[PDB]
């Protein structure tokens, strides 16, 4: 488990298909990226989209 | 002040599904997740510890009415 991928068996939990950014979001966008993740990059908000990708929405990149 | 409640969890969930959850939020410490253990069931509720309190703050904003675990909204709050 990492931050940025979700596994399909969370994801059939979750109804989140592959390719689609997860419900926290727009939240993400208005309170900020995760205060003890300095460096995750999140497609859509500080990652180009095109990133978000299979079960991939996000990255830690320093 | 660095742990914060979850509820509305079907019984079906289980802790490494609401570690692989929490940890796109945040950091995660450990999680407290009770059972009866005579029938070893959860009981719809867990605890999860961050490493600070700044960081368990943070994931109640972005969490508590947020997703949807088998199609159950899941709650998360100040403990």
């Amino acid at each position: 488990s990492r931050p940025g991928r979700i596994s399909q068996e969370l994801r059939a939990i979750m109804n989140l298909p592959e390719g689609q950014l997860p419900p926290w979001c727009m939240k993400m966008k208005d309170i900020g990226l995760p205060t003890g993740y300095p460096d995750l990059k999140i497609a859509g908000l500080n990652w180009d989209i095109t990133n978000l990708k299979g079960d991939v929405y996000g990255k830690i990149i320093p | 002040g660095n742990t914060v409640y979850v509820g509305n969890i079907d019984p079906r969930i289980t802790k490494e599904q609401l570690y692989e959850l929490f940890i796109q939020i945040n950091p995660v410490l450990r999680i407290k997740y009770p059972k009866d253990k005579v029938l070893q069931a959860y009981q719809g509720y867990a605890f999860i510890e961050f490493y600070n309190q700044g960081d368990a703050q943070y994931a109640i904003k972005i969490m508590n009415n947020t997703v949807r675990l088998y199609d159950r909204l899941i709650k998360v709050r100040q403990v």
